[PDB]
């Protein structure tokens, strides 16, 4: 094998470097260049990718999103619920050093942390009916606060819940506040939560408080043969119809050595 | 039934190089030999090399022998040629011939449709 | 739905013993195919050298 | 009741449930769940329901 990365029949693969498949798909400061992504063949990622969740916590599911990744080709990105549809919460204090933007605090830019506003939070009760013709990839979560006092001083009700409801979804969540140690420079957890919106089939959010809201969802416009290729090896501006992590494979042989 | 399709009309400049293949289609040919013969415009007929891959033969002409690569694949059942340092005596049309049976002596019943070669 | 790894691994798992069990039984068929026409060819030429 | 609950007890199952009052999308023509529960009662042996 000539030992680097090329395209899979004509299309170029999607090679995150150091980003994630979370932090891709939750919309990391540091993975800013896939903001807009054509459409790949494969996606590339690394061993130990340093642009993961910048903010201390998890993506439940990952590895079932990581496998529903290796049967998509393409996504769209649609702005889903603006930044303008949430009037009595702010949208702007939402930040942190965890996730540093140009040595400035920032956030995910996916979704959206809403802090309280006019010291108060009303109750949300938003919804979105996915009037597209194809499926729609959702990513919210919920903040889980490290004391009473940062829950009064981020959102103003000591007790919060969680309500997400689709045609096959029902969740209820309430934040685990507690003492953990110290990731990334932060105390507090961010537990991020996926779902698959059918067509002509709505996804309903609920909550007074911890909401890590979404603004973009990604429309998933092509499905086809896929996967995620743990390498790296560099791109090599190249094309071929056999392709592993160590480097692509061309040649007609029945038989190979290379990677399984 | 099996019928031999070749690559596409090559437009090349001298001194470079030209590769053409010769598909097996409809069935293998692996086990006959397939001759590369060429055909100069307004001339005849002329025998540049063979290979016959399972019997391990690669046979090249005397006048073509140093310059002209003939190498086949039994995998995906196609013959290559290729020819390096062109001029413009290489212009011809480039013919893949399978024979009788596994060697050179009989006679090319199945051909493919030809490939123009022009050097400019 | 939330466990489309482990079924595709089901799926995977007896997808890969069928084909290995397919395998088996063609290269089985094939070479005693092979055996049984040789060992009657060399049945037939031990008669013939029994009787020569 | 607002607030309700259920206490499922055997030998080896502890089970206690919540409603998940929420809005959701029409399956059915309806806007309400039902989570159903299945176990295995050994013999001698109760099974207890709490609910309110
Ligand atoms: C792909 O095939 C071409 C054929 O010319 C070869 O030059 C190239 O090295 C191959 N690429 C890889 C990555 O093996
Ligand atoms: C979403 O929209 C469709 C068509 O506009 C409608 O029939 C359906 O009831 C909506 N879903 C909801 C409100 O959950």
């Amino acid at each position: 094998h000539n030992g680097k990365l090329c395209d899979l029949n004509g299309v170029k693969p999607l090679i995150l470097k150091d980003c994630s498949v979370a932090g891709w798909l939750l919309g990391n400061p540091m993975c800013d260049e896939f903001i807009r992504v054509p459409e790949w063949s494969y996606i590339v990622e690394r061993a130990n990718p340093a642009n993961d969740l910048c903010y201390p916590g998890s993506l439940n599911d990952y590895e079932e999103l990581k496998h529903m990744l290796s049967r998509i080709n393409h996504f769209e990105k649609i702005q889903i619920i603006p930044k303008s549809s949430w009037p009595n919460h702010e949208t702007s204090l939402g930040v942190s050093a965890a996730c540093p933007y140009q040595g400035a605090p920032s956030f995910f830019r996916n979704v959206v942390w809403l802090i309280k506003k006019n010291d108060a939070y009303p109750t949300i009760k938003i919804s979105y009916n996915n009037t597209n013709r194809e499926d729609l990839l959702i990513l919210w979560g919920i903040h889980h606060s490290n004391n009473a006092e940062e829950q009064t001083n981020l959102y103003k009700n000591p007790i919060t819940y969680i309500s997400v409801g689709t045609s096959t979804l029902n969740q209820r969540l309430a934040p685990k506040i507690a003492t953990r140690s110290q990731v990334n420079g932060q105390r507090g957890r961010m537990d991020f939560f996926w779902t698959i919106l059918k067509p002509d089939d709505a996804i309903h959010f609920e909550s007074n408080g911890n909401f890590i809201a979404p603004e973009y969802a990604y429309k998933i416009v092509k499905k086809g043969d896929s996967t995620i290729m743990k390498s790296g090896v560099e791109y090599g501006h190249c094309n071929t119809k056999c392709q592993t992590p160590v480097g692509a494979i061309n040649s007609s042989m029945p038989f190979h050595n290379i990677h399984p | 039934q099996v019928q031999l399709v070749q690559s596409g009309a090559e437009v090349k400049k001298p001194g470079s190089s030209v590769k053409v293949s010769c598909k097996s289609s409809g069935g293998t040919s692996n086990n006959y030999a397939i001759s590369w013969v060429r055909q100069a415009p307004g001339q005849g007929l002329d025998w540049m090399g063979g290979i016959s891959p399972i019997f391990g033969s690669t046979a090249y002409a005397q006048k073509f022998q140093g310059r002209v690569t003939i190498s086949a694949d039994i995998f995906s059942n196609t013959a290559y040629m290729e020819l390096n340092s062109l001029t413009s005596e290489d212009t011809a049309v480039y013919f893949c011939a399978r024979h009788g049976n596994y060697y050179y002596y009989s006679g090319m019943d199945v051909w493919g449709q030809g490939t123009t070669v022009t050097v400019s | 739905n939330l466990e489309r790894r482990i079924e595709n691994l089901n799926k995977k798992m007896e997808d890969g013993f069928l084909d290995v069990w397919t395998y088996n039984a063609e290269l089985l068929v094939l070479m005693e195919n092979e055996r049984t026409l040789d060992f009657h060819d060399s049945n037939v030429k031990n008669l013939y050298d029994k009787v020569r």
